[PDB]
RNA sequence: AAACAAUCCAGACCGCCAGCUAAGGCCCCAAAAUCAUAGUUAAGUGGGAAACGAUGUGGGAAGGCAAGUCGGCCUGCGCGGAAGAUGUAACGGGG
RNA sequence: CAUCUCAUCCUGGGGCUGAAGCAGGUCCCAAGGGUAUGGCUGUUCGCCAUUUAAAGAGGUACGCGAGCUGGGUUUAGAACG
RNA sequence: UCUAAGCGGGAAGCCUACCUCAAGAUAAGAUUUCCCUAGGACUUUAUGUCCUCUAAAGAGCCGUUCGAGACUAGGACGUUG
């Protein structure tokens, strides 16, 4: 998981999500993408 | 936890067949006599009421002379409440009697008694405070206690400040302590190790809380 | 002529009931406390204790509108060099909802003798029964 | 909104009350319920479940679309049940139900046992493959991912406990 | 305006248990609307802070494709970015 | 002799890893407790020796002389460049 | 699609849990037991005053002292010891 202030997409299999208030981008196809906003 | 109040009588050592020298606290238990049976209905809480020892009738007021004679039991030198459960108030009743047997040999119990005064005492004593330079220049500060703030932030001593003060004579327990032996024609209990107080001083043995 | 004070030996307090279950807090805080108070009679006055007995009744079922059962927080400082002890609205109201209507109602109250006076005719009960029966209270639809 | 203003088609046998804001299922497999949010309607033909919103707003489409959703669930599942598997990869893991308990090695010190709720139930074919069976898909879900995060399936050999229809990232080791 | 020489209103000759207003205000502390009408906010935002990030939500002028769907601009109000030392402590408080 | 903060040194809980294992790197949560003795120098610091799970970073009049010391600096003597 | 409705797991941290204090907690709580049951006048007419009678349960002063103690407080005993 990275924290970072800019999250966003990076390959054509991230997804961008609202939980709890919290911005995340998951990524099914390699878990090195998992980002939070914070 | 129901247990016995009984009179610390002093220390001992008992030798076992392998030649260990286990130090051990002989305490005497004279049996105890149940006084009242405090219940939910009348009092909120369950507990057993217990007088043991004796007391000359000239020494016994009237309402405690009542009090005793509410039950069958004699006057005792004091009375003591224990904290109980139904399934542990099971056969107890008014005019009963506890004693030594309510223990056995390798039980782990705790001892609450009163330890002994040292009257006022300083910080090296109390709180084991460490003493400054003896000769090299010091003037006249020892077993002082030193610094006991900062400087106008925040302006005072707070609360819970360690200093010098009365020391000793409180309630305390000891846990974890084994049985080596009840005496039952005696009536008394040695337990291993040392248990707070002086000798001839009032100390309540019951099973122990940790388990 | 000239303006009368009300004499506290001619005051005659009364006694009602009030259910607080399905009721916003501060809103019916408001109410209690003008009614601890006296301002609802003509006979009012600023240094004298006219004002009536409330009974709270069901203070556990009392609510808060927004996030605020998780997010309002009670504060208390024993007076030690790091005692500041914090808790919730929801631990608070299932385990002492005495404090939580003492706290509201204390806050919009006057902050002195005759405010300390004022407090005591406030009696807040976490069930649906009280036992001021001999009083005779009145429910006060409030 | 497309989920919501599709009606579900209830077979017989199954049979459904709503005394109050509950909605309970009555078929062969057993007999379940669910509470409904305050803003949706329910109109049933004879076999044919209708989930409205009330007052038709933004929040009462989303509400109803997830109504129907695991009420189409409840009716889908007390007639024809659901079914899980899970298998078990690598030597010496092995499970096997006692009775009511099921009984995991998975390669540890000490020997996993897990108790289940009363709706599932396992059996057993082999050693290295779980069968779970009920008509409460989100209980059985449940028990199938408390299951499975005893040893969680691994990316460099592939051991593990694993659902069968699930996809494992894979990686070499190499320096 | 919590408290606050230099800000806002206003220039105290004395007395009154009379009346109208200014700045600022009208749920309680604490005087006066728990006033009326139409909207926005869900963040206690209001009641502290940037580059930048984002299918939050309301409004507007247009486009491409064939039960609609796609993504683009202009905008109202919000979200993250947001760590400090005695005690809550960045609405005076209750709320 | 202390008291607080967290931008966490150890211990506790996690995500990613160019994560086989053991051990690491990095980021997140976490302030309950704990967090060396010596040689040198007035030293704070620093270097070195030997330990430890670890030898955190800071605020408090660079906490603390109506609690102690007085080695440095910064009165009066004397000398060198 | 872990969240919008609904249902979970999860830390030396939080609340309990262990020890000690604690009803001046002025909201001053509870339980067992013990003690006090005489007459007259009288007017600022009400828990009103005055004069004889009475003096309980108990507490303290005092004494012998303590493994209790600065002084206190606290524990034991005072001839039936
Ligand atoms: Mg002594
Ligand atoms: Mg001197
Ligand atoms: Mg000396
Ligand atoms: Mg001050
Ligand atoms: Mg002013
Ligand atoms: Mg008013
Ligand atoms: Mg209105
Ligand atoms: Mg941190
Ligand atoms: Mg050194
Ligand atoms: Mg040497
Ligand atoms: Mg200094
Ligand atoms: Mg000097
Ligand atoms: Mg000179
Ligand atoms: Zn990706």
């Amino acid at each position: 998981m990275k924290v970072q202030a800019s999250v966003k997409k990076i390959c054509g299999s991230c997804k961008v999500i609202r939980r709890n208030g919290v911005i995340r981008v998951i990524c099914s196809a390699e878990p090195r993408h998992k980002q939070r906003q914070g | 936890a129901i247990g016995l109040v009984g009179r610390k009588c002093g220390m001992t050592r008992i030798f076992t067949d392998a030649g260990v020298s286990v130090p051990v606290t002989v305490i005497e238990v004279d049996p105890n006599r149940i006084t009242q049976i405090k219940t939910l209905e009348t009092d909120g809480y369950q507990a057993v009421q217990v007088t043991t020892g004796e007391r000359r009738e000239s020494r016994v007021t009237n309402a405690q002379k009542g009090h005793f004679a509410k039950a069958g039991v004699a006057a005792g030198r004091l009375v003591k409440e224990f904290r109980v459960t139904e399934a542990e108030l099971e056969g107890r009743e008014v005019g009963g009697t506890i004693g030594v047997d309510l223990f056995t040999v390798g039980q782990i119990v705790d001892v609450t008694g009163q330890s002994k005064g040292k009257g006022f005492q300083g910080g090296v004593k109390r709180w084991n405070f460490r003493t400054q330079d003896a000769t090299h220049g010091n003037s006249v500060s020892h077993r002082v206690l030193g610094s006991t703030g900062q400087n106008q932030t925040p302006g005072r001593v707070f609360k819970g400040k360690k200093m010098a003060g009365h020391l000793g004579d409180e309630r305390v327990t000891v846990q974890g302590l084994e049985i080596v032996s009840v005496d039952t024609e005696r009536s008394v209990l040695v337990v291993k190790g040392a248990i707070p107080g002086a000798t001839g001083g009032d100390v309540i043995v019951r099973p122990t809380i940790k388990a | 002529m000239k303006t009368l004070s009300a004499k506290p030996a001619e005051v005659q307090h009364d006694w009602f009931v009030v259910d607080a279950t399905g009721k916003t807090l501060g809103r019916l805080a408001t109410e209690i406390a003008r009614r601890l108070r006296g301002k609802h009679k003509t006979s009012y006055t600023p240094h004298v204790d006219a004002g009536d007995y409330i009974i709270v009744i069901n203070a556990e079922q009392v609510q808060v509108t927004g996030n605020k059962a998780l997010d309002k927080k009670y504060y208390r400082h024993t007076e030690f060099p790091g005692g500041l002890k914090e808790t919730n609205f929801e631990k608070l109201v299932a385990h002492k909802p005495e404090e939580i209507f003492e706290r509201a109602v204390k806050g919009m109250l006057p902050k002195g003798p005759l405010g300390y006076a004022m407090i005591k005719k406030m009696k807040v009960y976490a069930g649906s029964e009280h036992p001021h029966a001999a009083q005779q209270p009145q429910v006060l639809d409030i | 909104s497309r989920v919501a203003k599709a009606p579900v088609t209830v077979p017989n046998g199954v049979t459904v009350t709503q005394n109050g804001r509950q909605v309970e299922v009555k078929g062969s497999k057993g007999t379940l319920s669910f509470n409904l949010h305050a803003l949706v309607e329910l109109k049933q033909e004879e076999g044919k479940l209708q989930l409205a919103p009330a007052k038709e707003s933004k929040d009462a489409w989303m509400q109803a679309g997830t109504a129907r959703a695991v009420l189409n669930n409840l009716v889908k599942g007390v007639s024809e049940g659901f079914e899980r598997k899970l298998q078990l990869v690598g030597v010496g893991y092995k499970a096997a139900v006692k009775g009511t308990v099921v009984n995991l090695n998975l390669g540890y010190s000490h020997p996993i046992d897990y108790a289940l709720p009363e709706g599932v139930t396992a059996e057993t074919p082999t050693a290295t493959e779980i069968i779970l069976k009920s008509a409460n898909k989100q209980l059985l879900g449940q028990v199938a991912a408390e299951i499975r995060a005893y040893r969680s399936p691994e990316p460099y050999k592939g051991k593990g406990v694993r659902y069968s229809d699930e996809v494992i990232l894979r990686k070499e080791a190499k320096k």
